[PDB]
């Protein structure tokens, strides 16, 4: 039994634990039975006879903070003092530990962590940035549970005790800002909840308003997050300015438009994920046959998306599979499962009108203003799909999909619908000159289909039902 | 049924989201839709 | 050291402590049984007409495999 992870019988021993308290036992060893000053004149000499026996010492006063507290901040000061690399090595183990083994901390450890997170940043180590990044994606989207919420909670404290380190850094503005309008859409149904919620909100509001220009980078999907937090009282008032005031956030965001014409950072998409999240849709994605999918979705379902509040997590899976995955050509001719087939799958999991609603327009996002200069088929192209493979089979599906498209168009924002028709116009061509569906006519025009359905299909799109 | 169907479904949105969305009168499950904020 | 041949092997389902696992080349009972029985979750990667024992968890759901034919 370790005392940086979480071990059951069965589990097998973890080799970067082993390696973690084998530097401990080097560095107690030169420090047992002596003062505080003899002990740092050890420490500085071994350290010096090389980077081997650098990282031995550094990452043993790491293993050290994460396991002994009483001890954290004499070992924190020890650390920098002897530290070779501005603490290069600390922060590497740092970002393997969050995505390797982040869910096996012990809850010590993790408290411990956050807590030298929040020193690395006073002290302006490099990289810190980094560090926070990647400590903001182990926070789950669609995740109530109390270690998870504490974890938002605690990366959010440092984040605006540490406000002005954090406005070094654009992109970091960016990342907080998508990562915690995102979280907010989970915090209610609790006082911790409620109390948390208004905490990030104000949070968000305030880098909004001081650096839209740096936010504005996030592109197309901070428009999706944004109506999705729309009804709470910070956000309607945003809401105004940007429709109303765009001028008052930035001389340089002449509207909405802007925004939606720019497509969306995969870093941005993917940083919802969890690192076990994307291992296995990766793994789905190109190693599991059609056909033999179901234990797998089993598996995640159970894992990730069997709660009402883990409802929201589906369109970050929706998004992640649309803009973030795009297999070789190789993958697309074989019988791996298809992307299509996968978003089928997550659609049916819906419990709720809302959580279905918002899926679907997460389904459709980069078709709304798609443009074929600078959005790809790829992006475009599970939608048509799920639509023209749901025909025979579930057909219920390929109905709300389609409903849904035509009536998204004058809908999603009225003073733009002539932009929206023309970017689901520019969609289904994009998709009939790649040759993902030859002719859209088949689909659009089905015997399947209700007829009052195929006339509002036809009316919208005459030059296609044909 | 249908207008009845209608404001349940957003009565429904309007308790459990923060979500802007309008209602449809449609028969294929698209009773709601998630939109940008109308002023 | 194939389930055919009969190892490394993926929990398919947990049974009172029957286990169904597979590799590439099938599927298998196995039994297992005390606390370890209880740990055991359908997903599991594990490394170990019915199979006995130590067994470990090597990590979960990124292995690829056949649910035919059970040799059980």
């Amino acid at each position: 039994g370790g005392r940086l992870l979480l071990s059951t019988s069965l589990d097998a021993k973890d080799e970067l634990e082993e390696r973690l308290e084998r530097c401990m036992s080097i560095v107690t060893s030169m420090t047992a039975g002596v003062s505080e000053r003899e002990a740092n004149d050890a420490l500085n000499a071994y350290v010096c006879k090389g980077l081997p026996q650098h990282e031995e010492i550094c990452l043993g006063l790491f293993t050290l903070i994460l396991t002994e507290p009483a001890q954290a901040q004499k070992c924190y000061r020890d650390l920098a003092l002897v530290s070779r690399d501005g603490m290069n090595i600390v922060l590497n183990k740092i970002n393997q530990i969050l995505m390797e083994k982040y869910l096996k901390l012990q809850d010590t450890c993790r408290t411990q962590l956050v807590w030298l997170v929040r020193e690395l940043v006073k002290s302006g180590v490099l990289g810190a940035d980094g560090v926070c990044m990647t400590f903001m994606k182990q926070i789950a989207g669609g995740d109530v549970t109390a270690k998870n919420i504490w974890l938002a909670e605690s990366v959010l404290d440092i984040l605006t005790e540490q406000r002005e380190w954090v406005l070094k850094s654009s992109i970091l503005i960016a990342m907080a800002v998508y990562t915690y309008l995102r979280l907010i859409v989970d915090h209610h149904g609790t006082a911790q909840l409620q109390a948390l919620r208004q905490k990030e909100v104000d949070f968000c509001i305030s880098l909004l308003r001081e650096r839209f220009m740096e936010c504005l980078m996030i592109g197309r999907d901070l428009v999706r997050l944004l109506q999705n937090v729309a009804r709470i009282p910070e956000f309607e008032l945003l809401w105004k300015d940007i429709i109303h005031n765009p001028q008052a956030l930035s001389p340089q965001f002449t509207g909405i438009l802007q925004l939606l014409q720019s497509r969306t950072s995969r870093k941005f998409l993917a940083c919802r994920l969890t690192p076990d999240m994307e291992t296995k849709l990766l793994f789905m994605t190109s190693r599991v046959r059609f056909g033999q999918q179901k234990r797998y979705q089993d598996w995640f379902q159970r894992q990730y998306l069997s709660t009402p509040d883990s409802q929201s997590l589906r369109c970050d899976l929706i998004r992640y599979i649309c803009g973030v995955v795009h297999p070789s050509n190789e993958v697309l001719s074989s019988d791996i499962l298809p992307r299509w087939a996968i978003i089928g799958w997550l659609l049916t999991t819906c419990t709720s009108n809302v959580a279905a609603s918002n899926a679907k327009l997460a389904l459709f996002y980069d078709w709304l203003f798609f443009s074929p200069d600078k959005d790809s088929i790829m992006n475009i192209e599970p939608a048509i799909l799920v639509m023209h493979h749901s025909m025979k089979p579930h057909p219920a599906i390929t109905a709300t999909l389609l409903d849904f498209m035509c009536r998204i168009i004058p809908n999603f924002y009225p003073p733009l619908e002539g932009h929206v028709r023309q970017g689901v116009f520019s969609s289904l061509n994009h998709i009939v000159e790649k040759r993902v569906l030859a002719h859209l006519a088949p689909l659009f025009d089905n015997p399947k289909l209700d007829k009052e359905l195929r006339a509002m299909l036809r009316e919208k799109f005459p030059e296609f039902c044909s | 049924h249908i207008a009845a169907q209608q404001k349940a479904a957003l009565q429904h949105a309007h308790a459990h989201s923060s979500g802007y969305f309008i209602t449809q009168d449609s028969a294929f499950g698209n009773l709601i839709l998630p939109v940008l904020p109308r002023l | 050291t194939f389930v055919k041949d009969i190892l490394i092997f993926i929990v398919l389902e947990t049974g009172v402590r029957t286990c169904k696992v597979a590799d590439k080349t099938g599927s298998i009972n196995i039994s297992v049984w005390d606390d370890v029985g209880n740990l055991i979750q359908p997903g599991d990667i594990i490394r170990l007409l019915t199979l006995y024992t130590d067994l470990q968890k090597i990590g979960e759901f990124c292995m690829v495999y056949s649910e035919v034919p059970n040799f059980s």
